[PDB]
Order: C-alpha cells, then sequence, then structure tokens
C-alpha cells in the first residue's frame, strides 16, 4: 500500500536552512507528481510546491509564500522526495507533509509529517509543578513551564488514568512555552489513591514524574 | 490565482443529522475538486475526489456534487467519528489552493464552567518563580471570559490562556488561564482571585485564595 515517510525536521535559527526528504514506498515514485503541503497548529493546510515526472518535464510549481526559498527535487534512483528550505521565516514553523498527487489532479495519500520550528529561542527542558487543591469530586492539575521546543507528552498515572483530564495545547510567551493539564476524580479516590503526572521532553531528554499531594 | 470560499466556516449540529458544506471558486475549475476530513491529532483524509467520486475507504453516507465554481459536501446521518475539520481542495490550476475549512462541533445543552484555583506550587517557590493557575472547566457554549484580581485590583499583564477542543465525551469546552509573577510581587499580596463570565450568567463565577 502508498506509504510516504518524510525526516530532517526540527529546531533551525530565522534565515538558516533545513533539508527535508520524503521516503515513498507501496507505489510507482515515477508514475505520479509529487508535492509538499504544510499546516501551522491550528490553521488550514497549505500547498508549497509540485513536481511533475520525467514524461512531463520534471518541472515544478510553486506557492508565493515559498516561491525562491524552498525547492522541491526528486530522486529516481532511490524515490525519494526532497524539500530544500532556504532564509526559514518563523512564520514557516508548520509540520511539513509529503504528499502525492493522484488521478484527476488530486492529493491523495499524506505522510505523516515532520515538525520544524524557526525560532531564536533555544532548547530548554521544563519545569513541571504540581498542582494541589486550595466535597463530592475534586480537580487537580499539572502545570508545565518554561520548554522549547515543542512538543511535550504528559499523562496521568501513565496513562492508566485517561478519564476527566483536560490537556490544554501549549503556548508561547517568549521564548518558552506553557502547557497545563487537570485531572478530575472521585473525592474517595484522592489523595486516598495515588494520582501522578508524568512529563516528557524528548529535545531535551527530560522524563519527570510529580505526584500531587495535599 | 483561483480563491476557494468555504462557507459554515463552524457547524454546530446533532449525531444523525444530516449536513451541507459548501465550496465557491472564484473561477470555474470544472470537476477538480476534492474533500478531506481532518480530525485534531490526525493528518487530513481524502474524502471525495473529481467532486463526487468517494474514496475508496470512505463510507457511502459520504457524498460530493457539484461543477464549475459551485460545490457541495454532503454528510448524511452524523456519526462521534465524523466530528471533525474539512477542507475542499481545487486541482485545476496553480497554485493549487484549500478552502477556509468547515469544523464541525455536537450541540448540547448550555453548560456553566467549573472553576478551581491552584496558588503556586511550593516546588516553583523554592524559587521563584510565582504562578497561579484556574481551570474553568466543561462548560458550553464555546465563548468565555476570564478576569484575575489580586488583591482586589484587575490584573492583566502576565497572563497566559490556553482552551481545549471540544470535548469528545460530553461536548463541553474548557479553559487554562495562568497568571505568572515574580515571587517577589506575589508575596507582597494576599487576596488572589480567578473570575469566570459565562454565557450562562451575566454574574461572574468567582473562585479565589488568601496568602500568598
Amino acid at each position: 500500500e502508498v506509504k510516504l515517510v518524510e525526516s530532517g525536521g526540527g529546531l533551525v535559527q530565522p534565515g538558516g536552512s533545513l533539508s527535508l526528504s520524503c521516503a515513498a514506498s507501496g507505489f510507482t515514485f515515477s508514475d505520479y507528481y509529487m508535492t509538499w503541503v504544510r499546516q501551522a497548529p491550528g490553521k488550514a493546510p497549505e500547498w508549497l510546491a509540485l513536481i511533475r515526472n520525467k514524461r512531463n518535464g520534471d518541472t515544478a510549481e510553486y506557492s508565493a509564500s515559498v516561491k525562491g526559498r524552498f525547492t522541491i527535487s526528486r530522486d529516481y534512483s532511490r524515490s525519494i522526495l526532497h524539500l530544500q528550505m532556504n532564509a526559514l521565516r518563523t512564520e514557516d514553523s508548520a509540520t511539513y507533509y509529503c504528499v502525492r498527487q493522484g488521478r484527476g489532479y488530486t492529493l491523495d495519500y499524506w505522510g505523516q509529517g515532520t515538525s520544524v520550528t524557526v525560532s531564536s529561542a533555544k532548547t530548554t527542558a521544563p519545569s513541571v509543578y504540581p498542582l494541589a487543591p486550595v466535597g463530592s469530586s475534586v480537580t487537580l492539575g499539572c502545570l508545565v513551564k518554561g520548554y522549547f521546543p515543542e512538543p511535550v507528552t504528559l499523562t496521568w498515572n501513565s496513562g492508566s488514568l485517561s478519564s476527566g483530564v483536560h490537556t490544554f495545547p501549549a503556548v508561547l510567551q517568549s521564548g518558552l512555552y506553557t502547557l497545563s493539564s487537570s485531572v478530575t476524580v472521585t473525592s474517595s479516590t484522592w489523595p486516598s489513591q495515588s494520582i501522578t503526572c508524568n512529563v516528557a521532553h524528548p529535545a531535551s531528554s527530560t522524563k519527570v514524574d510529580k505526584k500531587i499531594e495535599p | 490565482d483561483i480563491q476557494m470560499n468555504q462557507s459554515p466556516s463552524s457547524l454546530s449540529a446533532s449525531l444523525g443529522d444530516t449536513i451541507s458544506i459548501t465550496c465557491r471558486a472564484s473561477q470555474n475549475i470544472n470537476i477538480w475538486l476534492s474533500w478531506y476530513q481532518q480530525k485534531p491529532g490526525n493528518v487530513p483524509k481524502l474524502l471525495i475526489y473529481k467532486a463526487s467520486n468517494l474514496h475508496t475507504g470512505v463510507p457511502s453516507r459520504f457524498s460530493g456534487s457539484g461543477s464549475g465554481t459551485d460545490f457541495t459536501l454532503i454528510i448524511s446521518s452524523l456519526q462521534p467519528e465524523d466530528i471533525a475539520t474539512y477542507y475542499c481542495l481545487q486541482g485545476q490550476s496553480y497554485p493549487r489552493t484549500f478552502g477556509g475549512g468547515t469544523k464541525l462541533e455536537i450541540k448540547r445543552g448550555d453548560a456553566a464552567p467549573t472553576v478551581s484555583i491552584f496558588p503556586p506550587s511550593s516546588e516553583q517557590l523554592t524559587s521563584g518563580g510565582a504562578s497561579v493557575v484556574c481551570f474553568l472547566n466543561n462548560f458550553y457554549p464555546k465563548d468565555i471570559n476570564v478576569k484575575w484580581k489580586i488583591d482586589g485590583s484587575e490584573r492583566q499583564n502576565g497572563v497566559l490562556n490556553s482552551w481545549t477542543d471540544q470535548d469528545s465525551k460530553d461536548s463541553t469546552y474548557s479553559m487554562s488561564s495562568t497568571l505568572t509573577l515574580t515571587k517577589d510581587e506575589y508575596e507582597r499580596h494576599n487576596s488572589y482571585t480567578c473570575e469566570a463570565t459565562h454565557k450562562t450568567s451575566t454574574s461572574p463565577i468567582v473562585k479565589s485564595f488568601n496568602r500568598g
């Protein structure tokens, strides 16, 4: 079956460069036009570039937003799609997708995506603070502050406690991100039982547990 | 450049409903129009191609139609897994352009937010390192207002707000608000209050604590 796997994303300075690549499999690479599409959090997808195949000139098309800065190319000998990203700007930050164009000029199959962050801010481990109340039901929380870049992963009781949870999207304040999560349980559930907050931040090898104590 | 105008930017409906999403191209694009579904946290999936052709793995409750400049996506008998954002895409001319998208939400009875306030943790207080958090949870409809007061006085400076997508379990919305102070300023004050103003009342819901 058709599969696309992109790679080469990460944190890069403004004005810097990044080389993205897409591994295509399960289909004949040379038979299809290929494209790159990106999506910023809470935005509509944005088509970036298309490259034709050998039978049709191997020529390319670009959106005005990346024209001149991004270059799309293909390696037939390895069925790899490339996107050379130069003179990057903060608003280029998004998830980049390798996407195939099928019959009827249709972008049918998408890749998992590779994340790109363009910022001057530097990588930073999060802090992670437990949030205990000041009956019937009680609301606990977990505050993850001062990290960069995205993302982090937060769970309650290693993922066993998944009900009554509200995990809020990360918000930038400089500089550094802030993320929070709340969990609401029966009053007889806590603190009689142990509820712990698990945070992981790969970009800093952070892996921390914070128990909510009354 | 062809502009794609997608109406119902947001659409509130009930499970089992029949709903329709529209796509108007600023230029004739023949049959070169496709529809996509994107669940939160997931990648867009192809639903309809060539305006009216159902993609291989797509249920029959999804149908599309239209030619030229006007296109419509119809979802008959809306299901829970159908709750998502939908985009149209023209594939006739370059640049390729998407519609603005349509975000589906489920209708439900109005709900007031459950408010909880949290003083800075001792850890952050060592230091320093002072953040006060307030959760406005499980309320409906979407819109909501938060106000911070320190010893009575309105504070907006170091406030950070975040909002969740519609909860899949109870169809409600939630909000997190964090007020960050310096350890020094936090300890010069006593009263910290979180005020939520929701549609369900002209009177704000107030939560607070004393000492800092």
